[PDB]
């Protein structure tokens, strides 16, 4: 249901979270169009202590590298 | 399977995710259900009872 990047939940903007078992992807509802989970594709809500089934994973910062 | 079996092949999906997307259909974001799931479950169970 959500991703816990740094002690803080992450929810899909428009799509679902799926995985190959090694990597976690955010994709559409009707097609398996994987995309790398970035902060532009997810919106923050919560504090990673109330959502059940939340996995840790990581997200990709599009601004930290540069 | 949500509504997926009303269009083509039935596609499995956990019920919390289906309910979150039914919320998303009416203009309330997913986070409401994923942070009040106990409350929604209790209210729905009480209503059904
Ligand atoms: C909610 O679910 C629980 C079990 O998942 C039901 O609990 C049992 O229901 C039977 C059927 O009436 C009773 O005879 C038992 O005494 C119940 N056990 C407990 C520990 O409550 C419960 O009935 C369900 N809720 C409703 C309104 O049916
Ligand atoms: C799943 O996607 C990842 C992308 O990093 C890929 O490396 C992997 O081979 C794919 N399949 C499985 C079974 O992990
Ligand atoms: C996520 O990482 C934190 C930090 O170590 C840890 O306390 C927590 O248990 C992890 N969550 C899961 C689901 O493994």
């Amino acid at each position: 249901p959500a991703i816990c990047h740094d002690g803080k939940a992450h929810f899909p903007r428009e799509g679902v979270f799926v995985s190959n078992g090694t990597h976690w992807f955010v994709t559409q509802r009707n097609f398996y169009e994987p995309q790398i989970i970035t902060t532009d594709n997810t919106f923050v809500s919560g504090n990673c202590d109330v959502v059940i089934g939340i996995v840790n994973n990581t997200v990709y910062d599009p601004l930290q590298p540069e | 399977s949500g509504w997926t079996f009303g269009a083509g092949p039935a596609l499995q999906i956990p019920f919390p995710m289906q309910m979150a997307y039914r919320f998303n259909g009416i203009g309330v974001t997913q986070n409401v259900l994923y942070e009040n799931q106990k409350l929604i479950a209790n209210q729905f169970n009480s209503a059904i009872g």
